[PDB]
C-alpha cells in the first residue's frame, strides 16, 4: 500500500495526516482519562491487576502504568512522566493534560 | 529432479528491474528525512520500543527486508554510519 | 506499543477487503508502473519482426499470435490502469482494425516519461497541459506528413501493395500470397458504391495443406452435407427458406380430430398428397437448390429426390442472410414456390471434400458479388487462426482505404518526423509545458526503437540515422529490416506505408488514455466479487 | 470448492451460509549469579531477595549432604547384593561391568571417573563382568547399568550400542542422562 | 521482482520468457516426437494405450497416438496437430510429419541456444521448404501412358507400401488387391462412406473379405423373421423410410366417436391402413424389404406369409450404400413404388459369419460401393486393421487423383538432403548453416527406419549419402538385406503427395514453434 | 521380476537425464564467463546473501 | 523405465507435456514384451490343466456371488 | 435488505437477504385476541396455489399471495426492499412482464431480479459453473450453466416427472391406490445401474413408460454438447441434480455411467446431488440478493418506468 510494504509486507504504517491523526487520538484519550484526577475534587480510579489485586490511585502514573493501553504515543506519554515522576515526584497528570493539549491546540 | 524443490531461479531484465526497484524503494523510505526541513518517524521495536528520529541509519536498520537488494542498501547505510558518521540519507538517495 | 493503528476516519471505516490508494506515490506512480508492465508485455510483437506469444486462458484454450488485442483480450489484466490502457487499444481494434500494439506502446510510453516529469517537478496538470496541446500538433502535422495515396481500389496489384504493409507484421514470411488473397476478394466486394462491408468477406479454416493452398472464392462455402441424393448443380436457381421444409403447423395448437374411419384412412395420404403438390410447385418454377434454415421433413426430402432438387439446411441465420447476398435471393416464410425476383441465381452449387471436410460450394463465375469467401488451408488451426487475423487486418485496412485514401510512411518514418517537429514545437513554447511537449515528441522514438530492437540490432544507432537523415529532409526514411547492422531506407520507395486514420485515430487513443490514467489521484477499489460476472455481457 | 478460494465476498457468503468450511530475576540467578550483581536490585526487591537467598543456600547446603561419595569405586561380586541391589534409597546407581583387556571399557572408566567427579550424588561402581555374574559372555562389554532402589532404570549392552570408540565424556554423559539418572545441562551432541 | 500492491495479471499466470522457454518448446517436441518414433517402417511397432476408463488401444498409427496422448505442452500440440492435418489431407505419413517436424527443431536447437534470431531460422525453413517440395514435383515420376493394368499395379503397389507397416502386412498383397477393389468402384467424389468395412470377430485376416455390393448385420428381428426364407436368386428391393406396423397414426391425432360401430370401423381402419402399405409394397414385386425405421411383428408376419424378407431398423448408411450398390432409391411413401425405385441383386442371402449373421446382397454389377468385411481375434485387433486399410484407401484415392510416384525407405529424403547441402553450399554463409540443418534433419527418416530394423544406421547412412552423390535418387533403406536398394525397382512407391505435405506441415510446425517466444498461461477459473 | 526396493532408469531414458541434469548445472554458470559476464546472487533461505561470480 | 517423462527443464521452469504425467505409467521397449510374455504365460498355464478328457474344471465365482463350474475356456477368461 | 421471494412451483418460500432459511412459506405454513389477524389469514388459507407445473396460471391469485406475504407473513414493506423472483426455466416472456408489472407497479418495489430456479440450485450447492437436472412434480429440465448464467440457447426440455415416472408404476387407477403406487415412488426406489441385474433378483429409456423422444441423460449431454467446447469440461464435471423427483430414486450413478457413455473418453464427470436442504433455491436466491453484482443487476423502478415491458425482456430482440 506504500514504500514500506512493497519490501517487507507484513509492515503497519502511518504517513503524514494519518501519522498525526493517530497520535493526537491518542493523547486526547489519555488525556480524557486523566482530566478526572487533577485536584481534590478529582475522583479516584480503581485498578485491578490480572491477579486481582486493587489499587486505589489519583496517581498521573500510577494510572498510566496500570490502564491496560498499548499504544505508541501513550508509551512515549507514559515516559515522559515516568521522568516527570523519578525527578520531581509531582506533576505527571498536568504533564498528560497539557501535552494533550498542546497536540489538540496544534491540531 | 536437479535442483531441490525450494530452489528458485530468476534472471535477466527481470532480475535488473527488480533490483533497481528495492534500490528505488529503499531510497523512497527515507527520501523526507533529508535537510534541516525533514520530519520525524516513530518506528517500533520488536521489543515494544520506540525510536522517533530522522537519521537514515536509524531508520534502515528498525526496518527489516527480504530483498537482497534493499538488503545491500541497508547495508549501505551502515557502511556509511560506521566510517564518517554522517550521510546515511546521501548515499541512499 | 507493538502495533500502528489504522488512523481515525476513512483508514476505519472502509470496508475489509477494500483498497485505498492516493496520491502520486500510492496511485499514480503505481499506474503508470503496471501501464509499463503492459506495454513490455506486449512490445515484442511489435513489427515484423514480431514474435508470437502462446496465451493460454481459463478456459486452456490456446492462441499463438502476435496480434496485440488478441493477446490483451486473452490476459486476464487486472490493475485497473492497465484495463483502461487495453480499453484504449480495443477501441483501437473497433474503430481501425490495425494499430493496437502502436496504442499499447505510445500509451506506455507517454506515461513512463510523465512519471519522468513528475519527479522532475513538474504538476500532473502541467503534464495534462503538454501532453493535449503536443497530441494537437501531432494532428495539425501528420496531415502534412502523408505520401501516397490508393488512387485505385478497384485494381488487385495496387491494393496488393497496398495490404501488404497490413499483413507483414502479421505473417512477415509470406505476405505477397496473403495480400493477392486479400485483394482480391476485397475487390470482388466493394461495388460501385463507396461503401465496403469488412463481414462480406468471408473466412472458411479447412485443414490439411499448407497455407500456399489458400484460395479465393467468389461464393459461400459451408462445411455442411447436403441432405437428399442430389449434390451437383451447374445453373443453380436456389430457392431460400426461413422456414423448415415441413408442412406448415398451427402457432396455437392443433389436434388431428377423426370421427369416421374414412379421415381416418385418408389423412396420411393427403398429407403426403399436400407436400408432393407443395415441393413440385418449388421445382415447378426452375429451382434446382432448396435452401432452408430449419429442419427437414422425410416425406418433403423424399420428393425433393424424386424431383431432383438439391436441399441444404443452414441451421444459423447469419448463413442464411449471407446465403441470400450471395445469391440474390429473398428468405421466404412460407413453402410457397418463389417469384422470379425471389430466386437467387449461381453458376455451380455442389458437394466437394476440401480435404478431411465435406463443403457445400455456391461458387459464382463472375468476378464480383455480394459476398466472397477465403478458403484458408493450413497444418494448425492455431495457425489457420493467426493467418484469419491477418487477413481482418487486411480486410480494415481495405475498408480503412475506402474512408480515407491517404498514406504515411511506415517503418517508423512518420514516427521519427513527428518526433522531430513536436521537438521542435516544444523548443519555441516557453512556460513548463516544453517539458511535456518535448517528452510527447519524444515518446513516438519507442516505435522505431521497438522495431530496431526486433529486428535484431541497436535501437540506438538506428535512432541516431533516423534523425540525421530526417535532418538532411528525407521524413519518408525509415528503418531497413532487411538489414543485419543498423540501417535506413526510404519507406516510400520501399512501398512500405500506413494509414493516414490508423496513425490518427492511434495518437488520439493512445493520448486520451495515458492523460485518462494521469487524471486519476485517489483509487478506492472494492472487495473482489464473486458475482456472475456482468449481468449485460452474458 | 468449484471456485479458488482467496479474498472474494463469494466466498465469505458461502462460507456464512454454511459452505466452504473456513536475565529474568533473582529467582533463577544461582549463587554465582546473585553475586555478580547484587548492587543491580533493589532494596525493596533485595529484602525478598534475602529470602530467595536462603533458599537457594538451604538448597545448596542439602547438595552437600546428598554428595556422599563422588568417586568411582569397584565392587566384587559378592558385596554387589549390598552395593547395588541395596544402594541407598533413591540413591541413582551406575554400575560399569568390564574387564580390564577391553581398551573400550577402559575409555569408559575414565569417562566414569570424570563424571563421579563431576556428580557426586550418584553413585559410580565398576565391576569385573566375570566376577559378578557367573559366565558373563566375553563379547558383551562394556555394560553400563542404571540402577534406582534396586530396580535396573537402564541398560546401554554391546560393544557397539555403547557409542563406539571415538566416544568423548560429553555423548556418554547424555547416555547416562537419557534414564534421568546424573541430569546434564546439554544436549546429544555426537 | 517486487511485490506490486496491485498486479498485473491475475495471481497464478504463469510466463515463460526467452530462449529458454524456446528450448523447452523444442524439448517437448522432442518428447511427442519420441513417443512415436518406433512405429516408422516396415520394423515398426505398435503402441498400446489405456483411457480412464480402462479401454485399450492398440495402434502403429501415429496420428491415434498423439490423439490419445493427453499432450497439454502449448508446444508440443503443434506436432498432435500437424499429424491430425496430415491424417485429414492425405491419410499416411502421419509419423514422417511428427519426425520431421522435431528433428528440425532439434537441428536448429544449437544455434537457438546461441541467440540466432528466430527469424533467421523460419526463413531458412521456408527457403528450403519450398526448394524441398519442388524437387519433389520435378523428380517424381508420372508415367504419362493412362494404361489401365499399369494404372492398378501403380495403385497396388502404393497401397502395398502404406501396409508394409501394420499388422496385415503377411498379407498386404492381399489387401493390396482388394483396397484397389475397393476404391476402383467408387465412382468420382471417392466417398469413404460408400466403403463399409464391418468387423466381425472371429476368423484369420485371409479369412476377411470385400463384397462388391453391401452387407450388414441383422437388425432386431421379430416373431416370424425365422418363417421368412434367406435367399434369393433375382430379387427386387424395396428400400424405405417407413415405419411397417400399428401406430397412432399421429401423435397430436385424437379419435372421437360415439357408436360402437364407428369404434369397430376404427379399428378395422387402423388394420386397412397397415394392411394397404403392405399390400402396395407386395405388389410392388420386391421380395426383400428394407426399411430405415421399424418394421413392426405384423409386418414380419405378413411378409413371412408372402414368402418375402423384411428388416427394420436398417442404419441410415447402410441403406445409402445399399441403394448406390442395388440401383433404387430410398421411398418414404409406399404410393409409387415402381421398378424405377425399386434395387435389384443377383443375390440376396442372410449367412452367419463367426456368430454374427449378415445380410449379404452380391451380384451387383452396376454396385458403386464395397463392403469390408474383417475377421480378427479382438476389437482392437479388428480396429487396428480397419485404421490399417483406411491408410492404403486414402493412399489410394490420393494416387487416382494424381498419379505421381517417387520412391520410399528414405531414397526421397536423402535426394532431397542432397540438393539441399548442394543449394547451401552456394549461398552467404549464415542461411548456409541453417539449409545444411534442414538437410541434415531430412536423414531422419532413413536413420529412424534402420534404427527400428536393427542396424547400423551410420554405415547405411553413408553408403547412401556415397550412392546419392555418385549419380543415382531413389536408393533407400532395404530392410530384409540390412543394406540399401534401387527402392523404386524394389516397388517401395508413395505418392508424392504424401512427402510434400509432410515436408509443408512439418516445416510450419518448426516455424511456427520456433515464432514463439513468450508462454503465458492463465490460472484456470472454475478451479474444482 | 527384480523385487528391487528402489527405482529403476535404464538406457536412452537415463542417459538423457544425466545430460539434462549437466545442462541445468551449466546453464546456471554460463551467464558468468567472460569479461561481458554477470554475478549472481544466492539467498540462503534465511535471507543470508551471497553475490558472485 | 516408468512415470512417463521426467525431466522438468535444463532451466529449472516447469516440464508439463502430458496431462497428469506425474500419475501416468509408461513400460517401454524389451522389458514391455517380457511383461506381455509373463501375463500371457500365466493365463496359459492357467487354462492348460482344463485341457483333455482328463482336464479338470474352473470354479468361477461373479461380483454376486454365483459359482460357475466350468471347463470351457471362453467361459473361464 | 433484498426480500427472495422463491415461487419455485412450491409455495412463497419468502425471507430476507442473509436468512439461512425463509420465514414466509405460505401455501401450508392468535385467535381469540382482537383484530383482524386470523380471518385476513383464514381467507388466502384455502386459495389455490397459482403456479401449476411451474407456470402461472392465475395472476390476480399470485398477486393476492405475494400481498399477503408481504404485509402478513413479513410485516414489511416492499416499496424499500429489492426484490428477487424465481422462475421456471424457458418461462414465457408475457409471465415476466405481468410479474414485473405487478412489483413496480403495485407492490412500487425499488428494483427487482428474476432468477431462473436451476441458476439458484446452482448457487445453493456453491457453485457457478454446471448443467443441473431439476425434475420436480410436473416438468423436467436441464439447464447448462456458465459464468453463473442460464445459456438460453441449450436448454433443452423433456417431460419426465414425478407423474410420468410414478405412471408406468401405476401400470404395474383409484387417487388413494396410485397414491400408494406414488407412496412407493416418495420411499426407497433406488436407480437401477442395469435393469438386467436389478430384476435378476426379483426415463433413461423412453420406451420403457412408452415415450419416443429421449432419455434424461441423453438431454444433458446434448445440453452439454449445445455449449462451448473448452466450458465442456466444466459441464460434464459439474452436473447438479435438483427435484424431489429426480431424488426419490436417488439416481446419480447410471446417468454418471452412461452420461461418461456418451461423452468423449476425456472429460471427467462427477455429480454433486446429496444435498436436499429443501430449501436450495432460497438460498441461492439469497446469496444472489446478497452479493453486490445483484444490485449490478437491478431492473431498477426507474428503469421499468423508462422501458417498461421492454426492460423486464433486457432489450436484445
Ligand atoms: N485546594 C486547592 N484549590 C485549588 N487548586 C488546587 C488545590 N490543591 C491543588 N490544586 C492544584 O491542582 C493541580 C493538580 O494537583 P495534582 O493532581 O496533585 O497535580 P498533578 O496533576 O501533577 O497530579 C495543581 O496544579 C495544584 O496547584
Ligand atoms: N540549512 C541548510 N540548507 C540547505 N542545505 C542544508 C542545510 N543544512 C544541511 N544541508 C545539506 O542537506 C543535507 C542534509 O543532510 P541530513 O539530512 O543530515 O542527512 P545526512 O547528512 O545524513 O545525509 C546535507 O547534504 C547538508 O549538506
Ligand atoms: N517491412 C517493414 N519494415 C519496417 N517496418 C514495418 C514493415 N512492415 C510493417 N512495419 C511497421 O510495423 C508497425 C506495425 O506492426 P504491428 O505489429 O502490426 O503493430 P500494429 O498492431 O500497431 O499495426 C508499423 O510501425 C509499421 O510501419
Ligand atoms: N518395404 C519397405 N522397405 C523400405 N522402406 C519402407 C518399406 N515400406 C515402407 N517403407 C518406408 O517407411 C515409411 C513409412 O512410415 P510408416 O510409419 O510406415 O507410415 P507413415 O507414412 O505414417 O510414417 C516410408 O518412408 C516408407 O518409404
Ligand atoms: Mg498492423
Ligand atoms: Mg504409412
Amino acid at each position: 500500500m506504500a514504500a514500506v510494504k512493497t519490501l517487507n509486507p507484513k509492515a503497519e504504517v502511518a504517513r503524514a495526516q494519518a501519522a498525526l491523526a493517530v497520535n493526537i487520538s491518542a493523547a486526547r484519550g489519555l488525556q480524557d482519562v486523566l482530566r478526572t484526577n487533577l485536584g481534590p475534587k478529582g475522583t479516584m480510579k480503581m485498578l485491578v491487576s490480572g491477579a486481582g489485586d486493587i489499587k486505589l490511585t489519583k496517581d498521573g502514573n500510577v494510572l498510566l502504568h496500570e490502564m491496560q493501553i498499548q499504544h505508541p504515543t501513550a508509551s512515549l506519554i507514559a515516559k515522559v512522566a515516568t521522568a516527570q515522576d523519578d525527578i520531581t515526584g509531582d506533576g505527571t497528570t498536568s504533564n498528560v493534560l497539557i501535552i494533550g493539549e498542546l497536540l489538540k491546540q496544534a491540531d | 529432479l536437479v535442483l531441490s524443490q525450494n530452489t528458485k531461479r530468476e534472471s535477466g531484465r527481470k532480475v535488473q528491474s527488480g533490483n533497481i526497484n528495492a534500490a528505488k524503494t529503499i531510497a523512497d523510505i527515507i527520501r523526507t528525512c533529508l535537510g534541516p526541513k525533514s520530519m520525524m518517524k516513530m518506528l517500533l521495536d520488536p521489543m515494544g520500543g520506540i525510536v522517533m528520529t530522522n537519521d537514515g541509519n536509524a531508520i534502515l536498520r528498525e526496518i527489516q527486508v527480504q530483498h537482497p537488494a534493499a538488503k545491500s542498501m541497508i547495508e549501505i547505510s551502515r557502511t556509511q554510519d560506521e566510517e564518517v558518521g554522517d550521510g546515511t540519507t546521501s548515499v541512499i538517495i | 506499543a507493538l502495533h500502528v493503528p489504522k488512523a481515525p476516519g476513512f483508514a476505519q471505516m472502509l470496508k475489509e477487503g477494500a483498497k485505498h490508494f492516493s496520491g502520486l506515490e500510492e496511485a499514480v506512480y503505481r499506474n503508470i508502473q503496471a501501464c509499463k508492465e503492459l506495454a513490455q508485455t506486449t512490445r515484442t510483437a511489435y513489427g515484423p519482426n514480431g514474435m508470437n506469444k502462446m496465451v493460454i486462458n481459463h478456459l486452456e484454450k490456446l492462441f499463438v499470435t502476435n496480434d496485440a488485442a488478441t493477446i490483451l483480450r486473452e490476459l486476464e489484466v487486472q490493475h485497473p490502469a492497465a484495463k483502461m490502457i487495453v480499453m484504449a487499444s480495443h477501441m483501437q481494434e473497433q474503430e481501425v482494425g490495425d494499430g493496437t500494439n502502436f496504442v499499447l506502446v505510445f500509451a506506455g510510453a507517454l506515461l513512463e516519461l510523465a512519471e519522468e516529469l513528475l519527479r522532475i517537478g513538474l504538476s500532473v496538470s502541467e503534464v495534462i497541459e503538454g501532453y493535449e496541446i503536443a497530441c494537437r500538433k501531432a494532428h495539425e502535422i501528420l496531415p502534412n506528413l502523408v505520401c501516397c495515396s490508393a488512387k485505385n481500389l478497384r485494381d488487385i496489384d495496387e491494393v496488393s501493395s497496398l495490404l501488404r504493409t497490413s499483413i507483414m507484421s502479421k505473417q512477415y514470411g509470406n505476405e505477397v500470397f496473403l495480400a493477392k488473397l486479400i485483394a482480391q476478394a476485397c475487390v470482388s466486394i466493394f461495388p460501385d458504391s463507396g461503401h465496403f462491408n469488412v463481414d462480406n468477406i468471408r473466412v472458411c479454416k479447412i485443414l490439411g495443406s499448407g497455407i500456399s493452398s489458400s484460395s479465393v472464392l467468389h461464393g459461400m462455402v459451408f462445411k455442411k452435407e447436403t441432405e437428399g441424393d442430389v449434390t451437383s448443380v451447374k445453373d443453380a436457381k436456389i430457392a431460400v427458406y426461413s422456414c423448415p421444409f415441413d408442412g406448415m403447423i398451427t402457432e396455437t395448437k392443433g389436434t388431428v380430430l377423426i370421427k369416421t374411419a374414412e379421415e381416418l384412412m385418408n389423412f396420411s395420404k393427403g398429407e403426403e398428397n399436400l407436400m408432393d403438390a407443395q415441393v413440385k410447385a418449388i421445382a415447378d418454377t426452375g429451382a434446382n437448390v432448396v435452401v432452408t434454415g430449419g429442419k427437414v421433413a422425410d416425406m418433403a426430402l423424399h420428393y425433393a429426390n424424386k424431383y431432383n432438387i438439391m436441399l441444404v439446411r443452414l441451421n444459423s441465420k447469419w448463413d442464411l442472410r449471407r446465403l441470400c447476398k450471395t445469391v440474390g435471393a429473398t428468405a421466404l416464410p412460407r413453402l410457397t414456390p418463389p417469384v422470379l425476383e425471389e430466386m437467387g441465381h449461381c453458376d455451380s452449387v455442389y458437394l466437394s471434400e476440401v480435404g478431411d471436410t465435406q463443403v457445400v460450394v455456391f461458387k459464382h463465375e463472375k468476378e464480383d458479388g455480394a459476398i466472397s469467401t477465403i478458403v484458408l488451408r493450413g497444418s494448425t488451426d492455431n495457425l489457420m487462426d493467426d493467418i484469419e487475423r491477418a487477413v481482418d487486418d487486411g480486410v480494415n485496412t481495405f475498408k480503412v482505404l475506402t474512408r480515407d485514401k491517404r498514406l504515411v510512411p511506415g517503418g517508423g518514418a512518420t514516427e521519427i518526423e513527428l518526433a522531430k517537429q513536436i521537438t521542435s514545437y516544444g523548443e519555441t513554447c516557453p512556460g513548463l509545458e516544453q517539458y511535456a511537449i518535448k517528452k510527447f515528441a519524444e515518446a513516438f522514438e519507442a516505435i522505431p526503437r521497438a522495431l530496431a530492437e526486433n529486428s535484431g540490432v541497436k535501437a540506438n544507432e538506428v535512432i541516431s540515422k533516423l534523425y540525421a537523415v530526417h535532418q538532411e529532409g528525407n521524413k519518408n526514411v525509415g528503418l531497413d529490416i532487411e538489414a543485419e547492422v543498423p540501417a535506413v531506407k526510404d519507406m516510400l520507395e520501399a512501398g512500405i506505408l500506413d494509414t493516414y486514420l490508423g496513425k490518427y485515430w492511434a495518437i488520439k487513443l493512445a493520448t486520451n488514455a495515458a492523460v485518462t490514467v494521469l487524471r486519476v489521484d485517489q483509487i478506492i477499489m472494492a472487495k473482489p466479487a464473486g458475482g456472475p460476472k456482468p449481468p449485460s455481457g452474458k | 470448492m468449484q471456485d479458488p478460494n482467496a479474498d472474494t465476498e463469494w466466498n465469505d457468503i458461502l462460507r456464512k451460509k454454511g459452505i466452504l468450511p473456513p536475565v529474568k530475576t533473582y529467582e533463577d540467578m544461582t549463587l554465582e549469579e546473585l553475586e555478580d550483581h547484587e548492587d543491580e536490585f533493589n532494596e525493596e526487591d533485595e529484602r525478598a531477595i534475602e529470602m530467595y537467598r536462603r533458599r537457594r543456600l538451604a538448597e545448596w547446603k542439602a547438595t552437600k549432604l546428598k554428595n556422599k561419595f563422588g568417586e568411582v569405586l569397584e565392587i566384587s561380586g559378592k558385596d554387589y547384593v549390598q552395593e547395588v541391589t541395596k544402594a541407598g534409597e533413591g540413591l541413582w546407581v551406575i554400575l560399569h561391568l568390564y574387564k580390564q583387556g577391553i581398551p573400550l571399557c577402559a575409555l569408559i572408566n575414565q569417562h566414569l571417573s570424570g563424571l563421579a567427579r563431576k556428580f557426586p550424588d550418584v553413585k559410580f561402581i565398576k565391576a569385573i563382568s566375570t566376577t559378578c555374574i557367573p559366565n558373563y559372555p566375553d563379547r558383551n562389554l562394556p555394560t553400563i547399568f542404571v540402577y534406582l532402589e534396586g530396580d535396573i532404570k537402564a541398560q546401554f549392552i554391546g560393544p557397539l550400542v555403547f557409542g563406539g570408540m571415538n566416544l568423548t565424556r560429553d555423548e556418554l554423559e547424555w547416555k547416562l542422562s537419557e534414564s534421568g539418572a546424573i541430569m546434564t545441562d546439554l544436549e546429544e551432541n555426537p | 521482482m517486487m511485490p506490486t500492491p496491485v498486479i498485473l495479471l491475475k495471481e497464478g499466470t504463469d510466463s515463460s520468457q526467452g530462449i529458454p522457454q524456446l528450448v523447452s518448446n523444442i524439448s517437448a517436441c522432442q518428447v511427442i516426437a519420441e513417443a512415436v518414433r518406433t512405429t516408422l517402417g516396415p520394423r515398426g511397432m505398435d503402441k498400446l494405450i489405456v483411457d480412464g476408463r480402462g479401454k485399450a488401444t492398440i495402434s502403429n498409427d501415429g496420428a491415434t497416438i498423439l490423439k490419445l496422448l493427453d499432450v497439454v505442452h502449448p508446444a508440443a500440440k503443434t506436432l498432435v496437430d500437424i499429424a491430425k492435418s496430415q491424417d485429414a489431407e492425405v491419410g499416411d505419413g502421419t509419423t514422417s510429419v511428427t519426425l520431421l517436424a522435431a528433428e528440425f527443431l532439434k537441428q536448429v536447437k544449437p544455434y537457438v541456444e546461441e541467440g540466432l534470431h528466430p527469424q533467421i531460422i523460419i526463413r531458412a525453413f521456408r527457403t528450403a521448404t519450398q526448394l524441398a517440395v519442388n524437387k519433389i514435383k520435378e523428380i517424381a515420376v508420372t508415367v504419362k501412358k493412362a494404361d489401365k493394368v499399369e494404372q492398378r499395379k501403380l495403385l497396388e503397389k502404393c497401397a502395398m507400401t502404406a501396409l508394409s507397416s501394420k499388422l496385415i502386412s503377411q498379407q498386404k498383397a492381399f489387401f493390396a488387391k482388394m483396397v484397389v477393389d475397393a476404391v476402383m468402384m467408387l465412382d468420382d467424389l471417392l466417398q469413404l462412406k460408400m466403403i463399409g468395412i464391418k468387423k466381425v470377430q472371429g476368423g484369420a485376416l485371409e479369412d476377411s473379405q470385400l463384397v462388391a455390393g453391401v452387407a450388414f448385420k441383422k437388425t432386431f428381428s421379430y416373431a416370424g423373421f425365422e418363417m421368412q426364407p434367406k435367399k434369393y436368386h433375382n430379387p427386387k428391393i424395396a428400400l424405405l423410410n417407413v415405419e411397417l406396423e400399428l401406430k397412432a397414426e399421429k401423435d397430436n391425432a385424437e379419435i372421437r366417436v360415439h357408436t360402437v360401430e364407428d369404434y369397430q370401423a376404427i379399428v378395422d381402419a387402423e388394420w386397412n391402413i397397415l394392411y394397404d402399405k403392405l399390400e402396395k409394397i407386395h405388389h410392388s414385386g420386391a421380395k426383400v424389404v428394407l426399411s430405415k425405421l421399424p418394421i413392426g411383428d405384423v409386418a414380419t408376419q405378413y411378409f413371412a406369409d408372402r414368402d418375402m424378407f423384411c428388416a427394420g431398423r436398417v442404419p441410415e448408411e447402410d441403406l445409402k450404400r445399399t441403394m448406390m450398390a442395388c440401383g433404387g432409391s430410398i421411398q418414404t411413401s409406399v404410393n409409387a413404388l415402381s421398378a424405377d425405385v425399386l434395387g435389384r441383386c443377383q443375390v440376396f442371402e442372410e449367412t452367419q459369419i463367426g456368430g454374427e449373421r449378415y445380410n449379404f446382397f452380391t451380384g451387383c454389377p452396376k454396385a458403386k460401393t464395397c463392403t469390408f468385411i474383417l475377421r480378427g481375434g479382438a476389437e482392437q485387433f479388428m480396429e487396428e486393421t480397419e485404421r490399417s486399410l483406411h491408410d492404403a484407401i486414402m493412399i489410394v484415392r490420393r494416387a487416382i487423383k494424381n498419379d505421381s510416384v517417387v520412391a520410399g525407405g528414405g531414397a526421397i529424403e536423402m535426394e532431397l538432403s542432397k540438393y539441399l547441402r548442394d543449394y547451401s553450399r552456394t549461398i552467404p554463409g549464415k542461411q548456409q548453416l541453417l539449409i545444411g540443418a534442414y538437410a541434415k534433419a531430412l536423414e531422419i527418416i532413413p536413420r529412424q527406419l534402420c534404427d527400428n530394423a536393427g542396424f547400423d544406421a551410420t554405415n547405411i547412412l553413408n553408403k547412401l549419402r556415397a550412392r546419392h552423390a555418385q549419380g543415382g535418387t531413389w536408393y533407400g533403406v532395404d530392410i530384409n538385406n540390412e543394406d540399401i536398394a534401387d527402392n523404386f525397382e524394389a516397388f517401395v512407391w508413395e505418392p508424392a503427395m504424401v512427402r510434400i505435405n509432410a515436408l509443408t506441415a512439418a516445416s510450419e510446425a518448426a516455424c511456427l514453434i520456433v515464432s514463439v517466444d513468450e508462454t503465458i498461461k492463465n490460472p484456470r477459473s472454475t478451479v474444482d | 521380476p527384480l523385487s528391487v526396493f528402489g527405482d529403476r532408469s535404464t538406457g536412452e531414458t537415463i542417459r538423457s537425464q544425466n545430460v539434462m541434469a549437466a545442462a541445468s548445472i551449466a546453464n546456471i554458470v554460463k551467464s558468468s564467463l567472460g569479461p561481458v559476464g554477470l554475478d549472481k546472487m544466492l539467498v540462503d533461505d534465511i535471507g543470508d546473501v551471497t553475490i558472485t561470480n | 523405465a516408468s512415470m512417463g517423462t521426467l525431466a522438468f527443464d535444463e532451466y529449472g521452469r516447469p516440464f508439463l507435456i502430458i496431462k497428469d504425467q506425474d500419475r501416468k505409467s509408461r513400460l517401454m521397449g524389451l522389458e514391455a514384451l517380457k511383461s506381455h510374455i509373463m501375463a500371457a504365460k500365466a493365463v496359459a498355464n492357467t487354462m492348460r490343466t482344463s485341457l483333455g478328457p482328463n482336464g479338470l474344471d474352473k470354479m468361477m465365482v461373479d461380483k454376486d456371488g454365483d459359482v460357475t463350474v466350468t471347463n470351457d475356456g471362453a467361459t473361464i477368461l | 435488505a433484498a426480500l427472495v421471494i422463491d415461487n419455485g412451483s412450491g409455495m412463497c418460500k419468502a425471507g430476507f437477504a442473509g436468512d439461512d432459511a425463509p420465514r414466509a412459506v405460505f401455501p401450508s405454513i392468535k385467535d381469540s385476541y382482537v383484530g383482524d389477524e386470523a380471518q385476513s389469514k383464514r381467507g388466502i388459507l384455502t386459495l389455490k396455489y397459482p403456479i401449476e407445473h411451474g407456470i402461472v396460471t392465475n395472476w390476480d391469485d399470485m398477486e393476492k399471495i405475494w400481498h399477503h406475504t408481504f404485509y402478513n407473513e413479513l410485516r414489511v414493506a416492499p416499496e424499500e426492499h429489492p426484490v428477487l423472483l424465481t422462475e421456471a426455466p424457458l418461462n414465457p416472456k408475457a409471465n415476466r412482464e405481468k410479474m414485473t408489472q405487478i412489483m413496480f407497479e403495485t407492490f412500487n418495489t425499488p428494483a427487482m431480479y428474476v432468477a431462473i430456479q436451476a441458476v439458484l440450485s446452482l448457487y445453493a450447492s456453491g457453485r457457478t459453473t454446471g448443467i443441473v437436472m431439476d425434475s420436480g412434480d410436473g416438468v423436467t429440465h436441464t439447464v447448462p450453466i456458465y459464468e453463473g448464467y442460464a445459456l438460453p440457447h441449450a436448454i433443452l426440455r423433456l417431460d419426465l416427472a414425478g407423474r410420468d415416472l410414478t405412471d408406468y408404476l401405476m401400470k404395474i387407477t383409484t387417487t388413494a391406490e396410485r397414491e400408494i403406487v406414488r407412496d412407493i415412488k416418495e420411499k426407497l426406489c433406488y436407480v437401477a445401474l442395469d435393469f438386467e441385474q436389478e430384476m435378476a433378483t426379483a426415463l433413461f429409456q423412453p420406451s420403457f413408460l412408452g415415450m419416443e423422444s429421449c432419455g434424461i441423460h441423453e438431454t444433458t449431454f446434448n445440453s452439454i454438447m449445445k455449449c462451448d467446447v473448452d466450458i465442456r469440461k466444466d459441464l460434464y464435471a459439474n452436473t447438479v441434480l435438483s427435484g424431489g423427483t429426480t431424488m426419490y430414486p436417488g439416481i446419480a450413478d447410471r446417468m454418471q455411467k452412461e452420461i461418461t457413455a456418451l461423452a468423449p473418453s476425456t472429460m471427467k464427470i462427477k455429480i454433486i446431488a446429496p444435498p436436499e436442504r429443501k430449501y436450495s433455491v432460497w438460498i441461492g436466491g439469497s446469496i444472489l440478493a446478497s452479493l453486490s453484482t445483484f444490485q449490478q443487476m437491478w431492473i431498477s423502478k426507474q428503469e421499468y418506468d423508462e422501458s417498461g415491458p421492454s426492460i423486464v425482456h433486457r432489450k436484445c430482440f
